């Protein structure tokens, strides 16, 4: 056990007298390197996040501080560095550009690009590790996010300033999910000329491979969504401190877009790979564990992650900052460490499933774990008046679902309930990167509740609705507009709803 | 004292002093950057060395840098002025309303009161709810647990809590958050505004007077460090030990969850390198806990009951938190969406809450009796629903469906209104001594109300209203 | 008539009988869930400490 | 060249002294006054300059004071040409015992991925001549795939089937790397590589050899080589498949054999490099470690390499943190299963484990994707009765259900085939399924224009001309 | 010899022997005593405390392995002594609570390892109205 100062060099100084002590605090001399971190002697007076710069231009952050030595990790390979290398600090915490410019654009976790489109023009430089906003200059949540899907904008609905987690198993449809939420808000931002009605979009992606986000970007660029939204990647072979930092980053983005009197959401894609990278600095830079060897700051980081998704008042601007985290649950028990606190730190739940992927129910959304304590004060009273009638049906469906199987010898009042249930899940089902309006979703609602579908053979609604849409995109867009503006279902558009309904079905002919 | 900060490891603070190092739960304030950051002393090393936990973030934290000794603990401020205030763990504001002008300041670590200075005698706490002061009576110095989340009415049975008995008791009552949702802060902060509990009025200069308030408000948020949430429900429990011992008074402490407390004393405990427990758990859990609720209780003075909100991880009562509370919990009131979809308000379960002062000597064997007769009743109503549902209600005998009358009338008529749901509501507040109560449950499962209606029952406070209400239904 | 009225009684005693084991497997179950969280994270402290 | 001494040795790890000149990591020492080569890769700096390495080979027999010797350059293995039709070690040495390598050039195995500005290309459609693959689970010519299973499912056996219906036919090259499996398993495979033409060795009289043609390459880190080879083999193969992927341009395939013995070999010695463990024993650095190798693997705008990579999972759990990692890390996925292989299903695929990113209405058309999500349908509403029949029985059970359950029963045994390779289990002759017979069959079944058909007719078929053909059998044997 | 949960954990694993070394004086002196230890179980926790805050092994849930030594210690010095010692007694009525009636623990088996007897208590015949709700079929003596 010895330290960097009794290494034999320099008490061969001490012992000699020399007091050559006038090296800086700002230089270092490299004691020891593994698997991405670095151990320096000197730097007394650098800070903790404070970013270092190494002889092959390299950079790191230093973040265990010791009375012998400083802890450093690194952006990047161990190749790079060797013991008796120079470090200087830079003197400025870790940071990134905010501002328009960044709409449209890939960057890492350090604002660096990598579309190869060009540099980023930032007149603004924004700390990645802030406070998070207060509870008086916040507001109550009292408007929707519209993600497009229409399970989710009828039983799970997203407000502007939730924290809406996407918990489910691998290949459910989340990344689905995020796309169509970013989808969904091209039609709203085209059809607006102020930058207060529109909603912005980032979409950090931690652990992911390259030959998917590219796909993503691909997806994005046909439908000309990317012009409203900015990728933050920290892939893989990126090293575990960019994956830390890249939800900070993203974060730092939105915040501008959130001060500024506007809307954002981010979508942190693998949050799991956070805490993992997380856990890979601790266990090399010798902290001491916790249970799955993580530690005991991760409820503190993603509650600092979290917590600054807000909804701010009038006095500060009126903008917003929605978050749709992701997690991916090994087999369904979100009892563990990392579920549980997530959901303990968020507003909401969406639980995706298996056995209902592969049932044709996509997105398989089972609406009996999923919820969200915002709930109907995120909704219009269009979609309210179908959506609690639609709950308690479903309900129901779900308290006699087993009796499917038996239904052949049961009596009527229960099996209304089981058909009733069937139609309505067969009517959620929904084509990838295929969303719809709020206005389409009242319209296909209330032909579903009001029992236009009881008797039709299932297999035949996924028709009937997309027939439905043409015929009213064709003929009643006056209906549309005016749910669209008044953002309520009147008595008069309820008739007209019904006429049009009565014609479709008298014009078009359906198998049961 | 004056000392420098060596080294920083996360939400560790080692600090050196020259002479009279500073004890153990001593508060340090850092000089050298904004956002005043206070640090907890907790274990002393060698070389004049201190460890210490910080309350804020140590971001931009530099070795060298220079700290002072306050020379005592967190020191909360205490008094009436912190009535409709909100309080973070080192007793600043968050409200954005001023400074706490208070004559006085308290240590968050008090010692217990001793074995003298306690109450042999236990009594209720007459709240003026019927099935709570029926089913589940609370009582002086207890501690109750509350397990419920949203959808149930849950700040309502909170703020109806507070407002009776403030105006009963005469005591105030506090709040604590223990690593709450900000917006949902903000929200309990609206909702108290707004009914009353909290009486925020300008003033012609710009500030604000906090005229007479029925809680203080101490949060701990979610984005705080580990070593703030758990110092937090210390600083809201010495903010009532004040009220408790010179007003003296019987005052109230709600807790948002004491499993957060649990997870920050667990973190705490992995930051400073302590060998977790069984579960990854502290191995001081039992003992902080204590630490902590053995200064709830009663005194010659006055008295402080709670009312704690407990989440079981994964239904496992088992698990080494809920089974070390549930020791100390002595009540509890469990709550459902399986009553409030009956529209009936508070949607306490009956047959799930429990309590320790149920029993033929604190409450007379009369309330003893009717509480089991009516718990019996609902067993029955229970098992004629389980046959109602295959069977039918057409083949049940006249004993059969007069119990399901009773079941229902007396489950309908343990809802009643809330004087703080008036303005959401227009209908009004109706306060329920337990005699009235007892008379009520003993005629409706004598058989004498059969005659009555339904819906008579469910609106009502007292036989009286329910059927004056019948009188009114039968036009 | 006889054997309907039969299963019917079979069918309850089943579902009493497999609540019962429902709760006896849950308890179970706890058991086992923190007997692996204690041994999972002995391991870890004992490969941390024996450095 | 620099100097350096050893100074203590523990098991895998050697520590090395240099009186000046450190060497970067991942630098390659040898050992000098050894029997055999001895090679150590620097892994970490320690301080006072003195290094940690990880020795590829034995340290049974070395000395404290023993000389070592720095060559400047991580483990460079030979590239080109010559390479192919021969098998090579973790440190680029034969073990063909046929003579030296005489490639003109050498590249280090430790390299950076291809960044995002080079995009992959077009999801282009592999045919295997396997049917639950091209239905359900479609491989992609230029993305990474993945054969997850225990022990005793057949993976190695399905990619010695993939590589007699690909690479024979492929006209670029291929490689193979062996990360601790069975010498049995390699000697087999190259006795049946020289066997089919995919190695073409020739003697000569002067005691040389002749390995022209042999468009395949081989590499085995098995496992009775320590860590540091097993690990390093990877990117060895790795390397010699991303020399004829830049220079050549060629679109080249790569088969690795148990993968996870990688992150095994990560966790044998992380412990003694001075790591805590991760949750259940495994590295912390594992997923960064598997990223920096899979991340080279990918389609540029100069090649493209199509691999497959098989996983072990063991006790068949794949909430086990390595496939977990490696599932995000993969176009096209196959999920073996005891429970099929149980019933004589071979390949015992699970098609509701079974995934893959091609499977979209856009790249495959509906006639194929409506196909697939009805035989998934299909399976999901028998499984969802196996406890209702377990139960009552099929009296219970309507028309409609049973016809359901008759028509999974039919798809299971269909989906089921004989390999080339199996003939020495089953003694059947093998068979390869073209994509559209499999349409066909699959849309037929479901369309219920086989119902009058048996069930038996199913488990050894390539076709529906087949399944009529045994079942025509059975009838005239049954009189 | 009251030792409660706000004191610290050396005072709740003394407070046993505290009180065994009172009831010695009447064991040695022709008297007779009964001791009743009311939480033994707050005993091992405090001593997994102490042990695990020293650094300590852990073993099964955390307990180390001298906690049969610690109840062992206490416990063997309930005796009858005989006629030329005395003649005294010291009897003990250790109390265990459990979790969900589990008594294939470590604890109480370690306890029940060391005891002449059991008096069993269910949360059934308790909620029933069976009070004192002590069983008879699991308990002995």
């Amino acid at each position: 056990k010895i330290s960097p100062s009794e290494m034999s060099r320099l008490l061969e100084e001490r012992i000699a007298g020399w007091k050559t002590q006038t090296s800086t605090e700002e230089v270092g001399r490299v004691v020891s390197v593994g698997d991405g971190i670095a151990r320096l002697f000197g730097l007394e007076g650098v800070q903790a996040g404070e970013l270092v710069e190494f002889q092959n231009g390299m950079t790191g952050m230093a973040l265990n501080l010791e009375t012998d030595n400083v802890g450093v990790v690194i952006f990047g390979d161990d190749r790079s560095v060797l013991e008796g290398d120079s470090v200087k600090r830079t003197g400025r915490i870790v940071d990134v550009p905010i501002g328009p410019g960044l709409l449209g654009r890939v960057v890492d976790a350090l604002g660096n690009p990598i579309d190869g489109k060009g540099p980023i023009p930032a007149k603004e430089r924004r700390r990645v590790e802030l406070k998070a906003p207060g509870i008086i200059p916040r507001k109550s949540v009292h408007e929707p996010m519209m993600t497009g899907l229409k399970c989710v904008d009828a039983l799970v609905p997203v407000g502007r300033g939730q924290r809406e987690l996407i918990i489910g198993d691998r290949q459910t449809g989340k990344t689905a999910v995020a796309v169509d939420a970013i989808i969904n808000q091209k039609e709203i931002n085209d059809s607006t000329d102020d930058e207060s009605k529109k909603l912005y979009c980032i979409y950090v992606a931690v652990g992911q491979k390259r030959s998917t986000v590219a796909q993503i970007v691909k997806a994005l660029e046909q439908r000309d969504a990317m012009k409203y939204t900015t990728v933050v990647a920290a892939t893989a072979s990126e090293a575990a401190p960019l994956q830390f930092l890249a939800p900070y980053s993203g974060c730092a983005m939105g915040e501008w877009f959130r001060d500024s009197g506007r809307h954002c959401v981010i979508i942190y894609d693998d949050l799991s790979k956070q805490a993992t990278a997380y856990r890979q600095m601790s266990l090399l830079l010798r902290r001491p564990p916790g249970r799955e060897a993580y530690p005991g700051d991760v409820f503190y980081l993603h509650s600092r992650l979290l917590e600054r998704a807000a909804k701010m008042g009038d006095k500060s601007g009126g903008g917003s900052l929605t978050a749709l985290p992701v997690i991916e649950t090994q087999a369904g028990d979100v009892s563990a460490y990392i579920p549980t606190n997530v959901i303990s730190i968020t507003d909401g739940q969406i639980f995706l499933e298996t056995e209902l992927f592969y049932k044709g129910i996509r997105p398989a959304i089972n609406v009996g774990l999923s919820v969200s304590r915002v709930g109907s004060a995120a909704q219009v009273k269009a979609m309210k008046q179908v959506a609690g009638t639609m709950k308690l049906e479903l309900a129901q469906y779900r308290e006699v679902a087993a009796f499917a199987q038996f239904g052949s010898d049961l009596d009527a009042s229960t099996r209304q309930l089981l058909t009733r249930g069937t139609a309505l899940t067969e009517l959620l089902k929904q084509r990838q990167y295929s969303p719809m309006k709020n206005s389409v979703q009242v319209c296909v609602l209330y032909c579903g509740v009001k029992g236009y579908l009881d008797p039709l053979d299932p297999k035949e609604i996924s028709r009937f609705e997309s027939l439905f849409i043409d015929y009213i995109n064709a003929n009643h867009q006056d209906i549309l507009k005016t749910i669209e503006t008044e953002k309520e279902l009147s008595e008069k558009t309820e008739a007209k709803l019904r006429a049009a309904v009565d014609e479709f079905v008298a014009m078009n002919e359906f198998k049961k | 004292n004056h000392g420098r900060i060596t080294q920083v490891i996360g939400a560790v603070v080692d600090v050196h002093f020259d002479e009279q190092l500073p004890p153990i739960l001593n508060s340090l304030e850092v000089q050298g950057h904004t956002n005043r950051l206070v640090l907890e002393v907790a274990q002393h090393l060698g070389e004049n060395t201190v460890r210490t936990i910080a309350m804020d973030a140590t971001e931009g934290l530099v070795r060298g840098q220079k700290v002072v000794d306050t020379g005592a603990p967190i020191q909360v401020p205490v008094g009436v002025e912190t009535l409709g205030r909100i309080m973070n763990v080192i007793g600043e504001p968050v409200d954005e309303c001023g400074p706490v002008p208070a004559k006085k300041t308290y240590s968050i670590h008090r010692a217990a009161p001793l074995f003298a200075d306690q109450s042999t005698e236990p009594g209720l706490l007459q709240t003026g709810i019927k099935v709570v002061d029926l089913l589940a009576p609370y009582a002086k110095g207890g501690k109750i647990g509350l397990f419920g989340g949203a959808g149930v009415g849950k700040t309502v049975l909170i703020m109806e809590l507070i407002n009776n008995v403030a105006n009963k008791h005469g005591g105030f009552s506090v709040f604590a958050g223990v690593g709450e949702r900000t917006r949902e802060g903000n929200d309990l902060y609206h909702e108290m505004m707004t009914t009353g509990v909290i009486k925020r009025k300008k003033l012609e200069d710009g500030k604000f007077d906090f005229t007479g308030s029925k809680a203080a408000l101490v949060y701990g948020q979610m984005n705080e460090p580990p070593g703030a949430r758990a110092r937090v429900a210390l600083t809201a429990l010495s903010v009532a030990e004040y009220f408790r011992d010179e007003q003296g008074q019987d005052v109230l402490l709600f807790i948002d969850n004491i499993y957060r407390f649990t997870q920050a004393g667990s973190e705490v405990s992995a930051l400073l390198g302590r060998i977790p427990s069984a579960v990854g758990y502290q191995p001081t859990l039992a003992t902080d806990l204590g630490q902590l609720q053995e200064r709830i209780t009663t005194t010659k003075k006055g008295s402080i009951t709670s009312v704690q909100a407990v989440y079981v991880p994964a239904d496992d009562l088992t698990d080494p938190a809920p089974a070390t509370t549930f020791a100390h919990l002595d009540a509890t009131t469990v709550l459902s969406r399986q009553i409030a979809e009956l529209g009936i308000y508070p949607a306490v379960d009956p047959l799930d809450s429990t309590s320790r002062m149920l029993a033929p000597e604190i409450v007379g064997q009369e309330h003893y009796d009717t509480a089991r007769a009516t718990q019996k009743l609902l067993q029955d109503y229970k098992s004629l629903q389980d046959i109602i549902a295959i069977l039918g209600m057409d083949e049940l005998s006249e004993e059969d469906k007069l119990v399901v009358s009773r079941a229902r009338k007396i489950q309908r008529f343990l809802s009643q209104p809330f004087t703080v749901a008036e303005v959401f509501t227009g209908k009004p507040g109706r306060f329920v001594e337990l005699p009235e109560t007892i008379k009520s449950a003993q005629t409706i499962l004598r058989g004498e109300c059969d005659d009555l209606p339904e819906m008579a029952f469910y609106m009502c406070g007292g036989l009286e209203e329910v059927r004056s209400k019948a009188v009114k239904m039968a036009q | 008539a006889s054997e309907q009225s039969a299963r019917m009684s079979a069918m309850d005693n089943a579902s009493t009988n497999a609540g019962e084991m429902i709760s006896s497997l849950t308890l179970r179950y706890n058991r086992a869930r923190q007997a692996k969280i204690t041994t999972e994270l002995v391991e870890i402290i004992s490969g941390a400490n024996a450095l």
